């Protein structure tokens, strides 16, 4: 007489999540209409599984973005220390970024300390590299990929103690000195080799 | 309201989403939770929902002239989803290193040929059989591999 009909599929459960998305449970009724007098009842599932959003963002919490440059090496009451055996100190810093709806805040140090010696545009005797490898092809999608290897005047860096004290901590060397070399094919201080990247492939999207 | 597939989580060594909760959502609610990771098609990239770094450089595609000096490119990925990864680049943005590559040293150069040799015999055991003659590329002789245009061998019929 009366053939069966399903209802709307409706939830069965809270949604087990207080923020962003969960897997429910949702189940509908064949009571639209109900079966009578020999109908059929409804076809297929009663149940099914569900994701439910409860549209409420969860909490972020902060993350460090990366360490910027040290700063300048230098000692506190004195205008210069460069090319001297005088530890100086320097810092570089770091910004928690991202922290929302109560996330935590980020644990550890904002700033970042270190002793130093400044050889910063400090003149040393210098002697000539050998050949670089080749470097990468740039612009590596651009219109002419050349790739370059050098020599340099590297500097030969003062024999100074690794290591300083208050009554051990380490010393770094910084800055750009200014090495002294024979004159190279021309050059004091750089000599390239350039040559252009052959059979160069257009570069497109790997998800199409 | 592009559906997404939503993932429980991103594999941070891999850069695979893992645990699929489904289907049918936005990325905008699949990200309401920053630990979760998404994918705008079945089976490829997959970005997590927290703030985008840098993905792994792929591995160096194959050298572009397979004889010669050629170049071979690889990329890595902007991925995540709510700001930029380095300078003012937004997530899906890809940066690219181009690499030198060579295969071989040398290339296959073509050979020439020399001269037909004198014909074979058939069979005489009983009647009807074949016959053949040959020659090299004692010619151009060929360089890196290479090959002769043409054949080595030719036959013919000998009714004994
Ligand atoms: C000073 O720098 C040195 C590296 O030049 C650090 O030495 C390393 O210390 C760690 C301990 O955390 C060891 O795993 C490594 O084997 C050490 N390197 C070696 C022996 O080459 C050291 O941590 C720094 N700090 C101090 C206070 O000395
Ligand atoms: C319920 O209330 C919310 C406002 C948050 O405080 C929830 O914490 C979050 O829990 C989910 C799963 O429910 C995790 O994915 C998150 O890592 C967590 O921050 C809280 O359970
Ligand atoms: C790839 O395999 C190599 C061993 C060679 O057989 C290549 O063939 C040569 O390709 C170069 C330029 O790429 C050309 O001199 C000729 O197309 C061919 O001899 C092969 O492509
Ligand atoms: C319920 O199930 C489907 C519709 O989703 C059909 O088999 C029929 O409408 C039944 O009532
Ligand atoms: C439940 O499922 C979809 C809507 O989610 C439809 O098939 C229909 O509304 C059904 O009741
Ligand atoms: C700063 O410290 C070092 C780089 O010197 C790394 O551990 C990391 O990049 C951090 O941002
Ligand atoms: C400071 O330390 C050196 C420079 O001497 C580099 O590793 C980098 O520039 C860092 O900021
Ligand atoms: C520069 O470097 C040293 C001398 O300063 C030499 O080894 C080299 O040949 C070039 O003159
Ligand atoms: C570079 O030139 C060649 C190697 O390519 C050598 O003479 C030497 O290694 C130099 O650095
Ligand atoms: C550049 O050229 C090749 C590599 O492509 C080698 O001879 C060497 O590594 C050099 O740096
Ligand atoms: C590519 O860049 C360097 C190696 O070239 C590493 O930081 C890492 O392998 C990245 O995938
Ligand atoms: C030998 O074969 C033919 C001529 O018979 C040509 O393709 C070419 O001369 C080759 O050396
Ligand atoms: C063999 O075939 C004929 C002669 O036998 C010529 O076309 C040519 O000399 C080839 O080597
Ligand atoms: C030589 O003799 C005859 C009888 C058969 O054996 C043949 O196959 C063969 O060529």
């Amino acid at each position: 007489s009366v053939a069966g009909g399903w209802g709307p599929w409706g939830p069965v459960s809270p949604c087990p999540v207080t923020c962003g998305l969960g897997q429910t449970m949702e189940q509908r009724t064949c009571n639209h209409p109900v079966p009578q007098h020999g109908g059929p009842f409804c076809a297929g599932d009663a149940t099914r599984t569900h994701i439910c959003n409860t549209a409420v963002p969860c909490p972020v919490d902060g993350e460090w973005d990366s360490w910027g440059e040290w700063s300048p090496c230098i000692r506190r009451n004195m205008k210069s220390i460069s090319c001297q055996e005088i530890p100086g100190q320097q810092s570089r810093g770091r910004t928690c970024r991202g922290r929302k709806f109560d996330g935590h805040r980020c644990a550890g140090q904002q700033q970042d300390i270190r002793h130093c010696y400044s050889i910063q545009h400090c003149p040393l005797k210098g002697s000539w590299s050998e050949w670089s490898t080749w470097g990468l092809c740039m612009p590596p999608c651009g219109p002419n990929p050349t790739r370059a290897r050098q020599r340099l005047c590297t500097p030969l860096l003062p024999k100074y103690p690794p290591t300083v004290s208050m009554v051990e901590k380490n010393v770094t060397f910084w800055g750009r000195p200014l090495p002294r070399c024979e004159e190279l094919q021309g050059q004091k201080l750089v000599v390239e080799e350039k040559r252009p990247c052959l059979h160069v492939p257009a570069c497109k999207d790997p998800e199409e | 309201s592009d559906p997404v597939l939503c993932f429980t989580q991103y594999e941070e060594s891999s850069g695979k989403c893992k645990g699929l909760l489904g289907g049918g959502v936005s990325v905008e609610d699949c990200c309401l939770n920053t630990a979760f990771a998404y994918q705008k098609r079945s089976g490829g990239l997959c970005q997590p929902c927290r703030s985008p770094r840098w993905s792994l450089w792929s591995t160096w595609a194959p050298c572009s002239v397979t004889c010669s000096e050629g170049s071979q490119l690889r990329y890595r990925r902007c991925v995540g989803w709510n700001g930029q990864c380095s300078g003012k680049v937004a997530p899906g943005t890809l940066e690219w290193q181009l690499q030198a590559c060579e295969d071989q040293q040398c290339c296959p150069e073509m050979g020439g040929w020399s001269g037909w040799g004198p014909w074979e015999p058939c069979s005489v055991t009983c009647s009807k059989g074949t016959r053949t003659r040959r020659r090299a590329c004692n010619h151009p002789a060929p360089k890196c591999g290479g090959h002769c245009p043409g054949q080595a061998q030719e036959s013919e019929a000998c009714d004994t």
